[PDB]
């Protein structure tokens, strides 16, 4: 089923001296009210919540399902300086402040270290991004216009995407860094393109001769931008248009899945087309949206909350 | 100022385009030699939409003709209006397509697409402000389908924010001339559903039926069918070159008529249509045109509108008429036939009125409909494709040019998804 | 001196302006070439050789109708730099008229407006004509209004808009554009007048005895209303009322500034005779529910303030008698907190008849501008249409494809709900 999680960040030192004020109000643990307008979700986190609680409550079940041959997907949507990188990556080695991806790889590797000796595991990693509705490869700059096809079982995939094996969390972190070192970033560190990261785990029992394949998807959604209030010209305007259209299409797909409609518009955009296997049916997906409670950022916070609410 | 680049691919496309250019030149008052011999200023006021200026008061069409055989080229060049095209815009090969989608789209079309794109680019850089591209082709053939699809893909890559409308002739159930038509139709729809902004579906069976019943023709030929198609094509974009009380652009029609990105398949129409020796007994007013347009025996697609509901209907009137009459007619049409229109969309009908009627008419109207009845056409095509694909019949010709069965499977899945989309809102 | 600036944006605005300027030229005796063979300074300015130039700006993103103006019978009247034209129209898209195509001629129109305002000493306000539903008339009007509010600020701005009809309609995406533009018009305007085509069609059918009306008749009627409003500034007479007095007598609370207009007597030549057409008869006919130019019967609501603008041969004693007769009635209900809700204005200049027109030469005419609580029904109908179309999110990808987010629709819907709530709560 579809689950939406909302996280709030504290007022840092660099902005407390300007006299900003809180806007968010909490009731229980699932309702956050701004300007006397409720916004119900599945779980709302407060400032004091550490990363361990977020990992245990948002991603643990999805990680568990992958290791049994199922599929999972984790999104990430928010504006700049809203907590996205802190809740996704953070410090890469601190055992208390590390993000979600380090805990994901730690859990996915601590199981391979403890399961008998008659099972053989392989790990595959891919890293491709969507920019101007054209799939590029972050792990191979040579490829720039990859395509999407369907195999015999009409399960979509990406053709020609680079796929390399790994053997330890260090390799996964290093390839993550190398992939991120080529993503489109505007002039503080605002991403202008959606990013998709695949962690494929497949097992084959040597005795039982049964094969199980599992896919985990990590998606970094770019931020929607209101063009009228900025003054975008040239390439920035095209990027904003593409980002808004893609986010609207993804919201439409998620709403259609949630409402139980007979037809789901899976073929309206590239991103929903690729994730067609790991979105509906017996697939568990969770969305994390990061918000800022300062009065300086009320409009973007409202937009993020509305995008989260669109799913339902 | 809102120019249009015209491309014709294949024999059917070339002949339809020749008839279309004859009709347009008659409307604007241009002699076959390329001179101007009109009688009004409005003819020359917006002539840059379809024509280019030349030395000594001469006008050359912005048309590009592409084919893999030199037969249609020198058949057109010898016609009544063959002296009008620019000789450098003819591009052709020597080896025919042979009714092979794979050949035209992969082997012999890839050795000719560069020159066609070069002439397209040269033609499109002399325009002040582009509006879109027009393409005329047939889905059931080899050169037309594959070549037009390749050109569409290349142009959509080069120009990603321009209108693309194609007037494609669709295979008919009870009229056929090729044995491998369903393969071509499916492989062409698989790309038209993705790389087009609004496509107009036409079939020969409906045109033959119109000629037999409404026009009371005895021995119709291809000229009449091409003539009807050209008439509706000219009526589609009449607001880009003439004044009027209400003006509708191509992008305006796309915005008003397309609710969701995939559903952009329309069935055209025209009115009035009568027979010689039967015009003195009919009065010509707005109600008569409205009644004729919404008739099941006037559409140019072999689909029954009664077996479904409309999503959006666009009616472009030409002539002098009152706006209250048009509004009341378009309202009572929906009120009387509430079961034939989608309930959750209010005001399914859009009205555009221009005050320059076609020569020899007092009033004319073109009908553009987006109904769910178009699903049965794809149903028949997919059924024939499934019948001929289980046994892999006539398949080694396509796999002999560099294709795979996965292309056929993906095309069939895409067409099935389109059919599922259209049925959902019924 | 007392001057006003007219801005016509969109096709409907341009055609309304054509009718209005024909009427003004007829009234003040100015030929189409600008030569006449001090009651005209309000709408024109001299040049030193006898030519008169209107204080108007024509703006459209499509070159069709403006080109009709440049080659028509009034080609020698307008300054060629006033008629401003772009390349591609909005295609019924709010975002295209707002930003995507708007940021290509907005500086030009702002410079022209500044040039016209720098040449006028006693500016009174602005007069904007546009239509709801279209891309240009809903998006480009918002940008221009915002820029004018930032720049000028304290100057009054009056709007004359076309509202979507209940059943008769032309486009399919009209509710979206109307909702967005009515969200925009509450923050920057000062007195917005709305009309719909269906009521005017009915008025033409019953009164004028014409069965196939077109846009020209509607434009002529709207031009007559505007001329009746501006006659007080232009001409002289007993009890003259200007714009600020209108606003201080008509708008009780800051956001309740949405009146509906009515004109009388709209009669034909055949019925011009055989009828008395005294002051009392004309005054009574203006309160009928079948003569309003908006599809809403005033019986299901209460009036707050109405201003009567008589022009022609009128004596105040007759006005007072007619007012007493109207007050003694029962079907017309006023609010309890307004013991006096009538503002009377009289002018000595009778209405002018345009050649080739459907109206008759009458010795007197009235124009009543009243704001009642019965104006929320049209808003309710349009909001119901909007939510019915927005539940499935149809035609939305076109709007988000120009950089417009999905929160604007909900915000505008909330604003319209708040406006309707305010009207209902102030009615009681
Ligand atoms: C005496 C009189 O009024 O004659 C009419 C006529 O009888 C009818 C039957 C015409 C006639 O049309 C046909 O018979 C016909 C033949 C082949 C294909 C399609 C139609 C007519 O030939 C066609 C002709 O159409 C035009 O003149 C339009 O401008 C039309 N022109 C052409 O198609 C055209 C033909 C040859 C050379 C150049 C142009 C047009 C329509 C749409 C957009 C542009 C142009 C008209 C009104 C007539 C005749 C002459 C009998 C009809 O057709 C049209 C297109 O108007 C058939 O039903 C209509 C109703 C007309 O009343
Ligand atoms: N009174 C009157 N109304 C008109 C006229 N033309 C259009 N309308 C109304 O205006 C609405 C359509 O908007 P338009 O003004 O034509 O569109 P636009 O403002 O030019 O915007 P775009 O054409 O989309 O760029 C409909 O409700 C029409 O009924 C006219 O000439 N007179
Ligand atoms: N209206 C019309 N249809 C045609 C004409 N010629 C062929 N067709 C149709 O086009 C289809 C055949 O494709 P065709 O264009 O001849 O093959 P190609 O030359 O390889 O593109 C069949 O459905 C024919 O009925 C023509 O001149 N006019
Ligand atoms: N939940 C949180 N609790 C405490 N501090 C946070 C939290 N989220 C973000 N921060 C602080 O915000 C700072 C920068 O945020 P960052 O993740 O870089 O946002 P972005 O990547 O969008 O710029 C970090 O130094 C971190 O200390
Ligand atoms: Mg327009």
């Amino acid at each position: 089923n579809i689950k939406v999680m909302c996280r709030f960040r504290p007022l840092n030192e660099s902005e407390v001296n300007r006299g900003d004020k809180y806007i968010a109000k909490f009731q229980g643990e699932d309702t956050v009210v701004i300007a006397s307008k409720p916004y119900a979700f599945d779980r709302v986190f407060q400032s004091s919540t550490s990363q361990e609680q977020v990992y245990n409550d948002c991603a643990k079940k999805i990680v568990k399902d992958v290791l049994e041959g199922y599929n999972g997907t984790i999104f990430a949507y928010g504006q700049t300086s809203s907590g996205k990188t802190h809740t996704m990556e953070g410090k890469l080695h601190d055992p208390e402040g590390m993000g979600i991806i380090p805990r994901i790889v730690q859990d996915i590797f601590n199981y391979i270290y403890s399961m008998d000796e008659n099972l053989e595991f392989h790990i595959k990693v891919s890293y491709f991004e969507i920019y101007l509705d054209k799939i590029r490869d972050l792990l191979d700059v040579s490829k720039t216009n990859l395509s999407v096809h369907e195999d015999k079982n009409r399960v979509p995939y990406v053709k020609g995407c680079t796929e390399r094996f790994v053997c330890s969390p260090d390799e996964v972190m290093d390839t993550i860094d190398e992939g991120k070192s080529n993503r489109h970033v505007a002039v503080e560190h605002s991403s202008r393109s959606h990013s998709i990261f695949l962690i494929n785990v497949k097992q084959e029992n040597t005795q039982t001769e049964q094969k199980l394949s599992g896919k985990l998807y990590l998606v970094d959604l770019a931020g929607s931008e209101k063009v009228s209030k900025t003054g975008a010209e040239g390439a920035v305007l095209d990027e904003a248009k593409n980002i808004n259209k893609s986010l609207s299409a993804l919201g439409n797909v998620i709403s259609a899945l949630a409402e139980g409609s007979t037809y789901v518009p899976y073929r309206d955009s590239k991103m929903t087309r690729i994730l067609q296997d790991s979105l509906g049916g017996n697939c568990r997906t969770t969305i994390v949206i990061c918000c800022s409670p300062s009065s300086y950022n009320e409009s973007e916070t409202k937009s993020t909350l509305l995008f989260g609410q669109r799913a339902k | 100022m809102r120019e249009i680049v015209h491309i014709q691919a294949g024999q059917c496309g070339n002949q339809i385009g020749a008839k279309f250019w004859e009709v347009i030149s008659d409307e604007h008052g241009i002699d076959p030699t390329g001179s101007y011999h009109g009688d009004s200023d409005l003819q020359l006021e917006r002539i840059n939409v379809y024509y280019n200026e030349a030395a000594g008061n001469k006008y050359v069409p912005r048309a590009i003709l592409v084919d893999l055989e030199p037969g249609t080229m020198d058949s057109v060049r010898s016609g009544p209006f063959g002296q009008i095209f620019r000789p450098d815009n003819f591009v052709f090969g020597q080896s025919g397509a042979g009714n092979n989608w794979a050949k035209g789209h992969y082997t012999e079309g890839a050795e000719l697409v560069d020159s066609v794109l070069d002439v397209v680019r040269k033609e499109s850089e002399s325009c002040d402000c582009l509006q879109g591209f027009q393409l005329t082709h047939s889905l059931g053939g080899g050169t037309g389908s594959g070549m037009g699809t390749l050109l569409i893909s290349k142009i959509r890559e080069e120009y990603p924010d321009r209108i693309m409308n194609t007037f494609s002739v669709v295979p008919s159930p009870k009229v056929s001339d090729t044995v491998v038509e369903p393969y071509n139709a499916t492989l062409s729809v698989h790309q038209l559903v993705e790389n087009t902004d609004e496509t107009y579906c036409i079939d020969n069976e409906a045109l033959y039926d119109i000629c037999f019943r409404t026009l009371k023709l005895t021995t119709p030929t291809y000229g009449d069918l091409n003539h009807l198609v050209s008439a509706t094509m000219s009526g589609v974009t009449t607001c880009l070159r003439f004044p009027g009380q209400l003006n509708a652009d191509l992008r305006k029609l796309a915005v008003n008529m397309v609710p969701f990105p995939r559903l952009h398949f329309f069935m055209p129409g025209f009115a009035p249509l009568t027979s010689r020796g039967s015009q003195q007994y009919r009065a010509l007013t707005v109600p008569e045109l409205t009644q004729q347009m919404f008739d099941a025996k006037n559409m140019m697609a072999a689909c029954d509108p009664r077996h479904g509901r409309y999503l959006t209907v666009a009616a472009v009137f030409r002539g002098r008429m009152s706006m209250k009459e048009v509004d009341e007619q378009m309202l009572n049409v929906q009120n009387k036939n509430s079961s034939y229109f989608v309930e959750w969309i209010p005001n399914n009908v859009k009205t555009a009125v221009c005050d320059i009627p076609p020569r020899g008419l007092k009033m004319s109207a073109t009908f553009i409909g987006n109904s769910t009845a178009i699903q049965e056409l794809f149903k028949r095509i997919s059924e024939q494709f499934t019948a001929m694909f289980r046994r892999k019949a006539f398949l080694h010709w396509y796999t002999g040019e560099g294709m795979d069965e996965m292309e056929f499977t993906e095309a069939e899945s895409n067409m099935n998804d389109l059919v599922s989309e259209y049925q959902q809102y019924q | 001196m007392r001057e006003c600036i007219s801005i016509h944006v969109g096709q409907a605005g341009v055609q309304i302006g054509n009718a209005c300027w024909e009427l003004y030229c007829l009234e003040h005796g100015i030929q189409p070439d600008g030569q006449m063979p001090d009651s005209f300074n309000t709408f024109f300015s001299e040049t030193g050789a006898g030519k008169h130039v209107p204080r108007a700006v024509f703006v459209d993103l499509e070159p069709t109708v403006i080109d009709e103006v440049r080659t028509g019978t009034y080609r020698q009247l307008f300054h060629p730099e006033q008629l401003i034209t772009g390349k591609e129209d909005a295609a019924n898209n709010y975002a295209r008229g707002h930003y995507t195509i708007g940021k290509e001629i907005i500086d030009l129109v702002l410079d022209r407006i500044r040039k016209l305002a720098d040449q006028c000493t006693g500016l009174q306000g602005f007069l904007v004509f546009h239509s709801f539903g279209g891309g240009t008339g809903s998006g480009f009007t918002s940008l221009l209004m915002e820029r004018l509010s930032v720049d000028y600020g304290k100057k009054s701005k009056l709007e004359f808009s076309i509202y979507p009809a209940p059943q008769v309609s032309t486009a399919v995406v009209e509710p979206y554009n109307s909702i967005l533009t009515t969200h925009t018009t509450l923050e920057h305007s000062d007195c917005a007048f709305m009309v719909d085509n269906e009521a005017i069609y009915d008025i033409c059918r019953r009164n004028l005895d014409i069965e196939r009306p077109t846009y020209t008749n509607l434009n002529r009627l709207i031009s007559q209303i505007v001329s009746s409003i501006t006659a007080s500034l232009r001409f002289d007479g007993a009890l003259n009322v200007d714009l600020t007095e209108f606003q201080t007598n008509l708008v009780p609370y800051p956001r309740i500034h949405f009146p509906l207009a009515t004109y009388a007597p709209v009669i034909s030549a055949e019925k011009a005779y055989h009828e008395q057409l005294s002051v009392a008869e004309i005054t009574n006919a203006c309160f009928e529910p079948a003569n309003q130019m908006v599809k809403c019967d005033p019986r299901h609501g209460k009036y707050m303030a109405c201003c009567l603008l008589y022009r022609g041969d009128v004596v105040p004693k007759d006005v007072n008698a007619a007012i007493a007769t109207i007050k003694t009635k029962r079907s017309i209900q006023f609010v309890d907190w307004c013991p006096t809700g009538f503002k009377v204005g009289i002018n000595y200049q009778p209405p002018t008849v345009v050649p080739g027109g459907d109206l008759a030469k009458v010795q007197r005419a009235v124009c009543m501008l009243s704001n009642t609580t019965a104006i929320a029904e049209a808003w309710a109908r349009l909001d119901h249409k909007f939510d019915l179309m927005y539940a499935k999110r149809a035609f939305v990808h076109w709007y988000v494809g120009e950089g417009m987010e999905e929160g604007e629709f909900s915000e505008a819907r909330e604003d319209m709900a708040a406006l309707e709530k305010d009207y209902e709560e102030v009615g009681v």
